[PDB]
RNA sequence: CGGGCCCCGAACGGCGGCCCGACAAUAAAAACAAAUGGAGUAAGAAUGAUCAGAA
């Protein structure tokens, strides 16, 4: 399982590219991946703010990244 | 400063207008998008690096034949997102519409069927017109703010057309044409550029082929800006160089001091 | 899965426009690049995941059969 | 498995960081962490109200604290 | 389940008037019946089922101490 | 997965035929009475047979009290 | 109403169904969405129905931005 | 006008409505009659108010 | 219209009953009815003051009157 | 129609000085001078034009009996 | 009402106007209408009819 | 007829833009700038689009001279 | 009954030597929202400070002599929440409410802003993100009472010899028409001028003995209030006590009552 | 049941046809702590070269 999830999910974390995280009521996130595991992620932001996964929506990154 | 420059050429055949020096123009022409229209041209003959100009990303989408419609945008940055669909057969099936996504502005293509070939093209603009009145009655929910480049094919009021008198027969001046405009632009709330900043006549956007409607200036508005009552207020200038001419219509150039991102 | 990994795996092979809209009822457009268990891909501009339990229909542009 | 969350919110209940807890559906919770567990967390406040995992969406300590 | 349970219990036991508040907002009261691992019957002048994936939390009327 | 209360309460409730409030978690009141219930879906027998599904309800509000076992 | 640009305001406010924040001479706020509309008063339907009466709101603040 | 069916409707189903006036003032009781120009509560007392000095009726129950 | 109204005052003008008119402002008016047409009534103060409808607001009679 | 006039008529034929209460509640005083279906004239050492949508009352400082 | 404020205005007399709301507005009666009064005081400060309570002017008339 | 006075105003007031204030009879001050008027309604354009009904309006004043 | 005090002692220190915990203890109110507590909340912890009958709820600025603010209830809160999400309000905790049944309460203390430029340009940074958090404020149902020292004069009525002030931070011109725009044009009101239109009254004036003398108060406490509950005002007063703080205690009394 | 729509009488009434009463869908809102006081409150233009006011 989630055999898609952390591939994506590391090399976001690797690149550090400024994402924007889309919650399900439609408020916008923002900062970048500090870690992450299968149901919390974590914004390195100045909030560092914890994010679950459940509750999350889209990762839409700024940047178009390469799939490993 | 923050000024956003939005250029929307309908070139009736990008391979002309490329032959003339459009493209060139348009690189040297400092542009934050450009909205041509009427490619005649296939995606994958957009996809030659020759149109593709440096410093901008190309958006397209033509339709089932080239020749018979086709649409393209440009933009410096990389937009948001891109849309290329509007849901009815005589829009998808023509690539008649190309809409990006900014932060809170929409920069839209919009190329409507001509209408003066036949009476079938008549009779497409006309199903055209109400499916995409209706599209705009449910797009006015939408919260975030719209603009669109549309070469209409349609004279909104008389300052908008020379001799209406001898028009209100050639497709364009009617009068269901002219009712469907001035409720587009009228109950539905969406405001003109041009019309906004200069009240002043002679300005037209489409001449016939022969010179002498040129010379005599017997033309149409048949381009428009069509803008969501939001950005109306902040709308700074427009021209309609006649001159630098490409094609049977004028270049339209409108600068706003909005700021997208 | 039965059904909606043949389905998502048939969209992706002619890489047809689809339409995915999530549970608040906004719309998504693009091509489905690639799928999982919990996640799609939806390739336009850029690379942006979306997960199974938000989405609520996928819709294509044009009919496609299985 | 959820092994980063269960060290994060130790943590944040040991030294008792203010958290402000966002609800999905946009509202917005204050005072320390009490306990937490499966699916279920015990906010440490004027009332020590019972909050369900499934339902938040955020956790903003007030002042960032070290995992 | 380790903390989960014993709350639940305790407010059963001591039938204190809690108000539970759903996800979409809505706002309930009345005395705590039985709870199962995906329902809990509140009992407010009639009894009325309410699953646990469509509370937000629980608010206990009066100060609670877990045993 | 083996509950105690979900099963004789849902039972009881249409066996009584006890005009039942169901309330969805978007807040819309459904009325009806129980046809039959599953570990996913509750059918609501009101002229129509709506099958609603259990993860969309909120609460059960029957219109009269019903004895427990 | 020979002019009537309360019609098609208190038209696009009830069509779209827009949160809006109906103040009252008094200085209460009545929060809600138009349901309908006469001459003298204004459904607002926040659970239960209200007969808000014309003269007596003082300013209409929409909290969504509606375009016309 | 919507306003009539309002009324006979509480007047109908007698629903405990509370009618704030002009000033703020919170009024309670039932509706027990009404036309163009007063209305008639059915409270203890039933006071008549005038339909120029009123704000909103809300029934306490939906 | 204004079928309502008339009755209502006339039957309390007749009976004489004690109406405390109650003005937007808040201000009690214990008096007797002597007499009411278009835009005014006739209170029974010592004074007798004539009142205008559009500052009336209430008009409750001390004592509960029959239709 | 038929009370209004003939009483503010009688006020102004006899010059009863009255005192006019606003529906603010303002204390006026001064005689009737002339009466108008919208308005009236209070000449108190100065002239001043009240509105009648403004007028709460008119108490006459002496008792007035009607014709 | 009509001649009454029409001599205010003509003659140039010094007017101040208490609202309804108690605002003693003080200026001189620039045009009048059946719902509107314009009160020129610097700038052209415009009354409503129904919000005006009383007339005070300077001196009669 | 009606607003043979106060349709000119509020028509100059609209094309030339001016700022005005509107006071209510409240007594609570609304700065912002008349974006339409009618018989009885008038759209104040600030932070937020504003409707206030012309029967509450007391006064209002113009931060510059028309 | 709804009584509010508003005392900002300037250091709950001098205001305990002052006797101000005496007078507030028997002032019989219903909440106390003094400001610049100028300690930690484990020195708000001391129980002198703790008021019989009353709550105690404080929060601290990151250092203790930059400000901090506390709030004393007589029945339990619904919820206590401090901080607005910008760093000038976070980091010193000038922000403290309340909440109660239909009405919630708040503590605010704007930075004086008087004693230097940099103290005006955080002025200028806090009022901007406070206007856009209360726009944020607007639809919101619970009704609120924003009771704060805010530095700052609506009107001349609000204090005398303007024209001296005018350049002096406090009355500048900015300040003023933030204040305006935050009352009039968001439809928030004041309990004061609304109950009692009268002048010559204020809160804040220099200790100089001089100014006591010639009264030279400048008005820089203000119930900001929701206009829910405008119409519930019973009347307010500002006693002119002995010195007990710079800001004179600002009491007023409301006809809703409160609810756990 | 009762709102929105068109239909029809003489700015003013109202009746039939219907639809819906859960939006064939916001490219997304750094966050909705939870949906009768009452007999009545109005301090001073740093100065018209000169104001008679009626049945």
């Amino acid at each position: 399982g989630h055999s898609l999830q952390d591939p994506y999910l590391n090399t976001l974390r690797k690149e550090r590219v400024p994402v924007s995280i889309y919650l399900v009521n439609g408020i916008k996130l923002q900062g970048q991946i500090e870690s992450f595991d299968q149901f919390v992620i974590l914004l390195k932001n100045t909030v560092s703010q914890m994010v679950y996964k459940h509750a999350i929506s889209t990762v839409v990154p700024s940047r178009p990244v390469r799939l490993p | 400063g923050p000024a956003m420059r939005i250029i929307s050429v309908n070139v009736n055949g990008i391979q002309a207008a490329a032959e003339r020096g459009l493209l060139s123009w348009l690189q040297a022409q400092n542009a934050d998008v450009i909205c041509l229209q009427d490619t005649r041209a296939s995606a994958f003959d957009l996809d030659d690096p020759s149109f593709q100009l440096d410093g901008y990303f190309l958006y397209a989408c033509d339709a089932e034949l080239p020749e018979q419609g086709g649409v393209a945008l440009y933009s410096r940055l990389q937009p948001k997102a891109v849309i290329s669909g509007l849901g009815f057969e005589t829009a998808d099936r023509y690539g008649r519409y190309l809409q990006a996504d900014f932060d809170k502005v929409s920069i839209a293509t919009l190329l409507l069927p001509s209408g003066q070939s036949g009476d079938e093209s008549l009779n497409q603009k006309f199903k055209f017109m109400d499916d995409f009145t209706h599209y705009l009655s449910k797009q006015r929910r939408k919260r975030r703010e719209y603009i669109y480049c549309g070469s209409l094919y349609v004279a909104h009021q008389k300052m908008d057309v020379k001799n209406w008198r001898e028009c209100q027969q050639m497709p364009g001046f009617l009068a269901p044409e002219r009712a469907w405009l001035d409720e587009v632009f009228g109950n539905l709330g969406y405001a003109d550029a041009l019309r906004e900043v200069s009240r002043e006549g002679d300005q037209f956007s489409w001449w016939p082929d022969s010179e002498q409607a040129e010379m005599l200036n017997l033309g149409w508005r048949f381009d428009y800006q069509v803008l969501t009552p939001g950005l109306r207020r902040f709308v700074r200038n427009a021209k309609l160089p006649r001159q630098p001419r490409f094609s049977q219509h004028a270049p339209l150039i409108v600068d706003y001091d909005w700021q997208l991102s």
